[PDB]
């Protein structure tokens, strides 16, 4: 599924830091990660925001992601032929 | 011949069970530990594949023996009484 981040926080850039120290940025407040590339991280997110003199704000508090596998199965039966 | 059996994988805790029809593990038969096979015939192999913490460990390959077709039994031809 796509990932999805956003901030109501204003500014002229916003930047997205990863779980792994990957870095980012966007024009807007919103983010989306798509599941092929290198920002489909689990764990703690964070964000800081550009303003139009250059200065970055001090870092969000993480939030967490979660990514879940999908399970198996568990392929049914029935109860043989039924009169 | 002509009736259904049961497999049976051993035990082994938190790990995930696959049973395969063919070897090279091509299609998937099962998810259970153990499944039933339906209307077996002649003998026919299946292939079991256990998972733990997503390894697999080496395929492990049953033999289901069909046990052969009984004959008829043997009367005598059209015999003739009187009362």
């Amino acid at each position: 599924a796509d990932l999805v981040m956003s901030t109501s926080a204003v500014g002229n850039s916003y930047i997205w830091r990863a779980p792994n120290g990957a870095d980012t940025t966007t024009a807007s407040s919103t983010l989306t990660i798509v599941p092929t590339s290198s920002l489909y991280q689990s764990g703690n997110w964070t964000l800081s925001v550009v303003n139009a003199a250059g200065c970055v704000s001090p870092a969000s508090i993480a939030s967490a992601v979660e990514i879940n596998s999908i399970p198996s199965t568990a392929s049914a039966g029935n109860n043989g032929p039924v009169c | 011949t002509g009736t259904d059996a049961s497999l049976s994988a051993g035990t082994v805790s938190g790990a995930s069970y696959a049973w395969y029809t063919d070897a090279g593990t091509s299609n998937q038969f099962s998810t259970l530990q153990n499944p039933t096979v339906n209307n077996l015939t002649n003998d026919s192999t299946f292939y079991l594949l256990v998972t733990v913490n997503g390894c697999p460990s080496a395929l492990d390959s049953t033999t289901v023996v069909v046990y052969p077709l009984t004959p008829s039994p043997s009367l005598p031809a059209d015999f003739a009484v009187c009362e």
